[PDB]
Order: structure tokens, then sequence, then C-alpha cells
RNA sequence: AAUAAACA
């Protein structure tokens, strides 16, 4: 059993500590004025004091391309890892297991801080607020729960006779949706947890939702073929539009912060780009997964970039404006990735796979050689 | 033949029978995936091993690898067209009716696996079927220049296509791969065509293995009974564009001790000097 | 030294009117919450405080000997209803776990007390 | 006290 009781030697950590690198950008921008103003990062390991964090290097964003690995977060139950955030103060990262468990594994230094018996099922969403202040979840029973920043359990309510696959939040503490397994988008009250309306008519299974930073525009993906992409309309509750995207089941859904683009994952080994004030045309779609693209996350700090997961444990990176991929794993997180969660800095990401793992990944250090068994296996 | 072979090699014990029982599934799994003429009589055994072993277990293992057996079972049938009305057994013959009929059905073959019956995005799976394409039409028709050019192009732009998507130690592989299927068309088949070493000298340009290159052309040179004339302008044609107009001129000069050079060297020489170094008198000597 | 020459010691700011009568803090919603990152209320030290339960601020008890070891990393599932002491002060921590019984610690820069 | 030590 584990229970901290009994007794471990001393040990040094490995750590990703962003303070070297934040400190030298407060003394940088002092006499820097743009990024055409910055000294350059000599590849060398002995160049590990230039580092700056992705705000360092707005301009080229291949920064935050986070292929060196850190350390594979494991738990002692080994259940598959499917939802992960960090909290947003980028302190720490609580992560959704198949059991129903929320393990708060460390950030600057990852150890392990608590184990929660969170769900009776299977966590299947998890997102915080604009503000720090609360941290919604939900699951494949039902339920949705609101947790502090100390992981307090509040009042927990059946939000759906079936199950619940995302929940995404409006520019408050007001308005969420959470979509489910039943077919509709049921758009909540925050703090009367009490049903606003249902968003009929879609066909089958949808299991992702977005929100719109500012205009109030939820965006679902579905299974159905027929009704693949739907935007909404929060306050009335009718159909604002319908877009014909994929050949098959829509997994993630995700919208840039700066309120024009929307990026969508699908069975069907695509990610693209749709501008949505324009939904007649499609802008790029993202060619490079070698099964199926499972998890989408957009970079914090940059705009533009952003990593998507695969269901053969592909791991790869893109760019608005560039055709191909820019990173690369491949066999190399093993396993079904189901979501991703940059670091609130844009410079240490996450993982997790349909095996038991939950990988973390730095970016690359100047000067080594990827001769790693993720990046070149020779 | 290497099923029944495990098979007949003999182990005592139950390490060693599970050794025998781990053999022969691997080769069971691999075999279920290739397209070929009695795929199906090769899961009805694999049906019949794992319900040989164990029953119960045996529902599961069928079932876990039938769904990527019933697109190699698909495409096996897809497989037999193209391949039915090929030879696969005509001496290799440079071009002279039924001939030019039979690259039509090469060309074919070629170009339907470049249109990538099994559809994925992992260009080595899509490429190396492809060469064992260009492999099997080699042994056919190996005195064509096309089936040795259009074979390394393909590499070439298998080359790039690999160089984008993060593949980059496998970019090398078939980039060094295209100057082998190069390199064997100058050593084993087709030594006096011309055209072939030029792909392959402008291919290492391509590459910027310069000092390679005039290896490959006084490679050339050496062969006694060519025109150089022709090969002079394009080896004084790559020194100027390589490694400047004192290079171009150091090949020129190697172009007027050769006896076997023809009138069209000293008009190409005079063209390079006023068309690239601007000057007329140099032109004019 | 900012005091000598733009003193505001003088001032009665209205952000300081509005942090005494706490100037309408709403009672917070769900009542299983931890009151977290409040200070105390006022209220309640000298005389009734008007809202039991579902109250924003912190109230205080008594007999708190030793402080909170979770609530040190931000983990405070118990907030006012909690047996433990939740200041900064570092003589009231509970002894260490592996230095009263396992013998000797492990770790150079353990906070936990450690008694003979 | 509710996982402080969750180790390779
Ligand atoms: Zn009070
Ligand atoms: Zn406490
Ligand atoms: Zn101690």
């Amino acid at each position: 059993t584990f229970d901290g009781k009994r007794m471990r030697k001393a040990v040094n950590r490995k750590t990703i500590d962003y303070n070297p690198s934040v400190i030298k950008y407060l003394e940088n921008r002092i006499w820097q004025r743009d990024q055409r103003d910055m000294r350059a990062i000599q590849p060398d390991a002995g160049y590990y004091n230039d580092l700056v964090p992705p705000i360092g290097m707005l301009n080229n964003p291949m920064n935050a391309v986070t292929t060196k690995f850190v350390r594979t977060s494991t738990n002692k139950v080994k259940c598959p890892v499917f939802v992960v955030r960090w909290t947003p103060e980028g302190r720490r990262l609580v992560t959704g297991a198949s059991s129903g468990e929320f393990t708060l594994w460390n950030g600057l230094t990852f150890n392990f801080e608590t184990i929660l018996q969170a769900h009776d099922s299977p966590v299947r969403a998890m997102t915080w607020s604009h503000n720090d202040m609360w941290m919604l979840t939900a699951d494949h029973g039902g339920y949705v729960k609101y947790w502090q920043s100390n992981m307090n359990n509040v009042k927990m309510f059946q939000a759906h006779k079936e199950a619940i696959r995302e929940a995404s939040f409006s520019p408050t503490d007001n308005k969420f949706a959470t979509c489910s397994d039943d077919g509709t988008v049921r758009i909540w009250d925050f703090l009367r947890c009490h049903e606003e309306r249902i968003l009929r008519g879609h066909g089958a299974d949808v299991k992702c939702v977005d929100w719109h930073p500012t205009k109030g525009l939820v965006v679902s993906g579905s299974k159905d073929s027929q009704q693949p992409i739907k935007f909404w309309d929060p306050k009335t509750g009718q159909s604002l539009a319908t877009l014909h995207a994929h050949k098959n089941t829509v997994m993630e859904v995700k919208l840039n912060l700066n309120g024009n683009w929307l990026l969508t994952a699908s069975r069907d080994h695509l990610c693209k780009l749709f501008d949505i004030r324009n939904l007649k045309e499609e802008l790029q779609v993202f060619r490079g997964h070698k099964k199926e693209a499972t998890a989408v996350a957009w970079h914090p700090v940059h705009e533009g970039l952003f990593a998507s997961g695969g269901s053969d444990g592909s791991l790869l990176f893109w760019h608005v404006g560039v055709e191909k991929e820019v990173g690369g794993m491949e066999m190399a997180h093993e396993g079904m990735i189901w979501s991703l969660a940059w670091h609130p800095l844009g410079h240490i990401l996450c993982s997790g796979s349909n095996d038991h793992t939950s990988k973390f990944w730095t970016r690359n250090r100047p000067g080594d050689k990827m001769r790693d068994r993720y990046n070149l296996n020779l | 033949d290497y099923i029944n072979f495990l098979k007949g090699v003999e182990a005592v014990g139950s390490y060693a029978e599970n050794q025998r029982i781990t053999a022969v599934r691997r080769v069971y799994q691999r075999g279920c995936v290739n397209p070929m003429i009695n795929i199906e009589q090769l899961w009805r055994d694999y049906n019949k091993y794992e319900e040989g072993i164990n029953i119960h277990l045996a529902k599961k293992m069928i079932e876990d690898r039938s769904r990527d057996y019933m697109n190699a079972r698909r495409v096996a049938k897809e497989y037999e067209t193209v391949m039915k009305g090929l030879d696969r057994n005509a001496p290799s013959v440079p071009p002279q009716p039924q001939e030019a009929q039979q690259v039509d059905m090469w060309k074919k073959y070629i170009q339907w696996e470049k249109s990538n019956p099994l559809r994925t995005e992992d260009q080595t799976l899509i490429t190396k079927r492809v060469m064992f394409a260009y492999e099997q039409c080699l042994l056919v028709l190996g005195h064509h220049p096309d089936i040795w050019y259009e074979a390394a192009q393909y590499l070439e732009q298998s080359s790039k296509l690999l160089a984008e998507k993060g593949d980059m130690n496998n970019a090398k592989l078939f980039s060094d791969e295209a100057a082998n299927i190069y390199e064997r068309a100058i050593s084993t088949l087709l030594k006096k065509n011309m055209l072939l070493y030029f792909a392959y000298a402008d291919y290492e340009e391509s590459r910027m293995k310069y000092e390679k290159v005039h290896s490959i052309y006084n490679r050339l040179l050496a062969i006694e009974d060519i025109d150089p004339t022709l090969v002079y302008i394009q080896y004084m044609k790559f020194a100027r564009r390589a490694e400047g107009i004192k290079s171009g001129r150091m090949i020129f000069k190697k172009a007027r001790e050769d006896t076997r050079t023809r009138h069209h060297v000293y008009v190409t020489a005079a063209l390079m000097e006023y068309y690239c170094s601007k000057d007329k008198s140099v032109a004019f000597k | 030294m900012q005091e000598i020459i733009a003193s505001v010691d003088h001032i009665k700011f209205d952000l300081e009117i509005a942090v005494e009568q706490q100037l309408g803090a709403q009672p917070l919603p769900f009542p299983g919450m931890d009151k977290s990152g409040a200070a105390v209320c006022e209220f309640f030290l000298k005389a009734a405080c008007g809202k039991g339960g579902m109250c924003p601020f912190r109230h205080i008890s008594g007999e708190k000997t030793v402080v909170c070891k979770h609530w040190l990393r931000g983990l405070c599932k118990k907030g006012d209803q909690c047996e433990f002491l939740h200041e900064y002060d570092m003589t009231k921590m509970p002894e260490c776990y592996f230095y009263s019984k396992f013998g000797e610690c492990s770790n150079k820069e353990c906070p936990f007390l450690h008694i003979d």
C-alpha cells in the first residue's frame, strides 16, 4: 500500500525549471525591444543560460516544439488517463483516469501530490475557468462536479443520462456546455445548477463542445456523418449553422483565443482549420497522422501552433501557414493519446495514453543530439 | 514451408513449446497482411492453429486481427487484375508492336501502385511497395532508361516528402537508395547509355556532393566507344554551375585533348562564357 | 523611500472603507466550500457576525495547537471545520513521522519538528 | 489527520 508512512532515501529530482528562463526574459525585455533584437541561443549545451520562455520568442514559435522527453508519470493502480489539465498557476497537473482518480502531479519537478476518488465513472472532461477559481469536470456517468484550487468537492449533479465527453465555459463564471452520448448539447447555469436548454436535432452522440472566447458560440463535433459540426446560439437554442467537414467521428474541437480559427480532430486521420466567419470555403487541412487524430491543444502564448495527438500514440506539432508537421514522435508515445495540455507558460507539454501512462514533454535543449528513442532511434 | 519447418523443430518442455508457439504465430500475423493468391487458406490454417492450442482464447485472437485481414483480403483481389496481364518471364530487350504494348502494362502497374490502393499516409509503406513494383519491372525490361529514371525520381520525390514530415533518418536512406538505383543502371545493364549517367550526375548535384560527381562523369569518359562531345558539354555545364568559371575551363581543357570529341563542345563553351561570364572576347576566342 | 515625499498615512481611502465592513460581500454559493484565500471577518470576533455557514471570510475557533500539514501545499478540504491551525508560525508543526518513529530523517530541509 | 517519503 501507499500512504506516505514508510521511509525512502534522499533523492535529487529531474527538474524542468522555468524560473531561470523567466528571470532571463525580464532581464532581457528591458534592453530588448523586439525578437529582432534578441541574442541567439547558439546550439551548444553551454547556452543553457540564454533560454527565454516562449513569450520571449513570439517570433519563431518553433521554440515550443516539445520533443525532449522528461518523465513518464504513472500511477500504482495503472489506469489509462483521459483528461490532463494544468492548474492555471502552472503549479500542478490534475489528471483523470478510468477509475475516477485525480492524481495531482507536480510542475517544476514532477513527483505526485495527492490522489482523489472523484468520480464513480471514468473521467472524460476537465476545464478550469478564466480566473483560477473554478474547475469543471465530467465523466462517463453523467455527473459534473465543481472543483476549487485546493480541490474541494462541491455539489455534484447528474447533468446527463448518458456519458458526457466535454465541458467548456463562457468568458465568466456563469455559463458552460456539456455534450453527452444521448446526442444533445445542454448549456448549464453555473450557480443554480439549472438546466437552461437542450440543443436537440443532432442525430447521434456528440463527443466534444467548444465555446467561443467572446461571441457566445457553442461548436460541437459528432459521430453522426449527417450533422458533424454544429454551431449553436446559446441564448435562443436554435441551430445557427452546420458544417459538413469529416467522413467519420469528429473527436475534439478547439477554437483559438483570438476568436477566428476553428480546429477539428477527427477519426479520418485529419485536423482541419475553419475560419468561423466563412464556413463556405475551408482553410488548410493537416495531413500526417498515420492513424486517427484524437487529441488537439492550441498553444497558449503562440497562436498559430498546436500539438496534435494520434490514436497510434503519434504526437505531432503543426503551425498555421505550414502544411506539413514540425515535431514528431511515432511508435514513441505508446498507446492512444486522449488529451494534451500545455503548461500556462507554453514551454512544457503533457500527454496521456490509453496505455496506463502520461508522459511530460519539455522543449529541446540547445545543442543536444536527438538520439533519444522518441526522436531518432539510432 | 516455414510454417511446417518451425513445427518440425523439436522442442521439449513447456517454455520451448511456447517458444514454438510464439515463432509460428509471428509468421501467421505477418503473412495475413500480405496480398497474394491463397490468402484465404493461410487464414483458414490460422483459425485451426488458434483453436488447435486453445479454443477459448481463439475467439479473441482471430477477432483482434480480423479487420486488417479484410483490408488485406480485399486489396489482394484488387492486385489480381494488373498482375494477370503481365508476363513476368520475358528476357530484357531494348526497344526495337508487342514490346511497347508490354510497356503500357508496366506503366499501368507502376502508376496503380502510385495510386496507393492501401490508402495510407506512411510514405515508407507507399514507396517500398512502388519500389517492389520497380524491381519486378527492371527484370523484364531492364534495358529501358525510363524505368530506371522513373524509379529513382520517385525516390527523389519520396526523399523530399519524408524530409518534411519529421522522418529525417529515413529521408537519406531513400536518398542514397536513389543513387543506388542509378548505380545499378550504369554498372549492370546499361553501361553505354548516357542518359542514366546524367540523371545520376544531376541527382548528386541536387544532393550537393560535388566531389562524387566528377567520379561519375569521368567513369563515363573511360568507356571506349561513346561520343564524349555531348558529355563534355554537360561536364562543362556542371563545373560552371557548381564550381565557377575557372573550373569550367579546366573541363574545356580536357575536352580539347580528347580525340573522340566533335565540334559541339566548341559551340557550347563560347556560349557558356558569353551568357554567364558576360564576356565577348573569350566567347570570340 | 516613498513615505517621506508622497505619504498617504492620513488618507482614509475608499479602499480601506471597502474592506472594514466588507462593502457588499455576497454570501458564497455551494455550502460545502472551504472559504480559502479569505482572511477573517471582524463581525465574528467582536460580536455576532450575522450569517452562519454560508459566509465569505474565515471563522476561527480556539484550542488549535498544531498547524495543518496539508494546508501548506494548498489543499484544504476541511476549511474552518479543520481541527488544525492555519497560520505560518514555525513552532506549532507536528512531530516529523520519520524522526519520531523511524530513527533519523532523510531530507536535509525537513520543516517538521525533531524532538528527542 | 486526508498519500509528508509516490521508491528503481
Ligand atoms: Zn463571517
Ligand atoms: Zn487545514
Ligand atoms: Zn524529518
